[PDB]
């Protein structure tokens, strides 16, 4: 089963895929080209894709979202500015013809810090309560803890499952 | 005298090792040592195509897909000579020079330089846009091949399903594809003196 995870930049994805890591360090040479980020959990498959580049592009997206039961989608609550384009982002994703079923999560990271925008607010700046046809859920979390990763990672586990 | 030369070959080596750490420092370090000539980007890509062998290549390559070092970048690509190669022969040779960096939009600048100079250089027949799209998706079908990271890798025909439309519109010829597809399977793009 496969979950793929996007966010804009700074967002948290590389840090939230590192804690849930914990695997045997990279020992190995680095394979030349695009880095890989991707991690089991209850034989499912997240892996991180970065939705940045020209649209000239985007056909050869089309492999990759074939099969995708879900999307994590991974925002920095800290970030105002920014919080528009997020939305765009994510309803871009969410328009792929090959995600019309697919489950949607949403970390709202970095809780953490003092003037975060909490669940309730990213709920609304992101426009979760207007789509109507979309299963979904929003989990607060920080990262750099662990704090929520699993909280959410077994709520969308759950919803797959059954 | 007699000490000159061995002194002035260290005196390089110090500016490399410098280069290595900050391509910056280093580059300015080689111009006032007179290694370089001076800091154009003409006169820096020169220096870089020819000593590559002797730089950290990881280096070059994060000093190449630098947004800012947009001429640099073409400077150094004009070095080359991909006339008459076929774009996955043409993308081995760049490739032996630097390292690819791993974020996407690094890979994006390399290939669209590199693209764009390969077409110029021909000057099946793709359009400058087509062999950026080819391209790029040669990289990726090494990362799928290669990437221990990667589960399923792409069949031949995911690879060529995937391209569908790639070409000026329509489709490549699947002989073309199958020989891309098949070169990058059985031979992965790697750093030879790392192995
Ligand atoms: N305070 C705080 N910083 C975080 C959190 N998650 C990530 N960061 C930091 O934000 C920066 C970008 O995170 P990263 O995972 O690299 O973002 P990515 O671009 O989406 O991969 C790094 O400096 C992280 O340490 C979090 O929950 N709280
Ligand atoms: C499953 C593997 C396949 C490797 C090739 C994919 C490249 C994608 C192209 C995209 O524009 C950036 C990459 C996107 O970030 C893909 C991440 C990834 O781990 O992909
Ligand atoms: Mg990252």
């Amino acid at each position: 089963m496969r979950i793929l995870m996007v966010g804009l930049d700074a967002a948290g994805k590389t840090t939230i895929l590192y804690k849930l890591k914990l695997g045997e360090i990279v020992t190995t040479i680095p394979t030349i080209g695009f880095n890989v980020e991707t991690v089991e959990y209850k034989n499912i498959s997240f892996t991180v894709w970065d939705v940045g580049g020209q649209d000239k592009i985007r056909p050869l997206w089309r492999h990759y979202f074939q099969n995708t039961q879900g999307l994590i989608f991974v925002v920095d609550s800290n970030d105002r500015e920014r919080v528009n384009e997020a939305r765009e982002e994510l309803m871009r994703m969410l328009a792929e013809d090959e995600l019309r079923d697919a489950v949607l999560l949403v970390f709202a990271n970095k809780q953490d810090l003092p003037n975060a925008m909490n669940a309730a607010e990213i709920t609304d700046k992101l426009g979760l309560h207007s789509l109507r046809h979309r299963n979904w859920y929003i989990q607060a979390t920080c990262a750099t803890s662990g704090d929520g990763l699993y909280e959410g990672l077994d709520w969308l586990s759950n919803q797959l499952r059954n | 005298g007699s000490h000159m030369a061995s002194d002035r070959k260290t005196e390089f080596i110090l500016c490399v090792e410098t280069f290595n750490e900050k391509a910056k420092k280093g580059i300015q370090m080689l111009i006032e040592k007179g290694f370089i000539d001076s800091d154009s980007n003409r006169d820096i890509a020169s220096f870089l195509f020819l000593n590559n062998g002797r730089l950290n290549k990881k280096t070059i390559g994060l000093l190449l897909c630098d947004p800012k070092k947009t001429s640099l970048l073409k400077e150094f690509i004009d070095l080359f000579d991909f006339k008459g190669l076929r774009v996955d022969e043409a993308i081995r040779i760049l490739l032996t020079k630097f390292r690819l960096p791993g974020e996407s939009q690094q890979i994006e600048r390399i290939v669209e330089a590199f693209s764009s100079k390969y077409s110029a250089d021909q000057s099946v027949q793709p359009d400058a846009d087509s062999v950026f799209v080819l391209s790029y998706s040669i990289i990726m079908l090494n990362t799928d091949s290669h990437n221990p990271q990667v589960k399923d890798h792409m069949t031949f025909d995911d690879y060529s399903n995937n391209l569908r439309g790639c070409y000026n519109g329509k489709d490549f010829p699947r002989w073309y594809l199958h020989k891309i597809y098949t070169s990058i399977k059985v031979k992965e793009i790697v750093m030879p003196e790392e192995h």
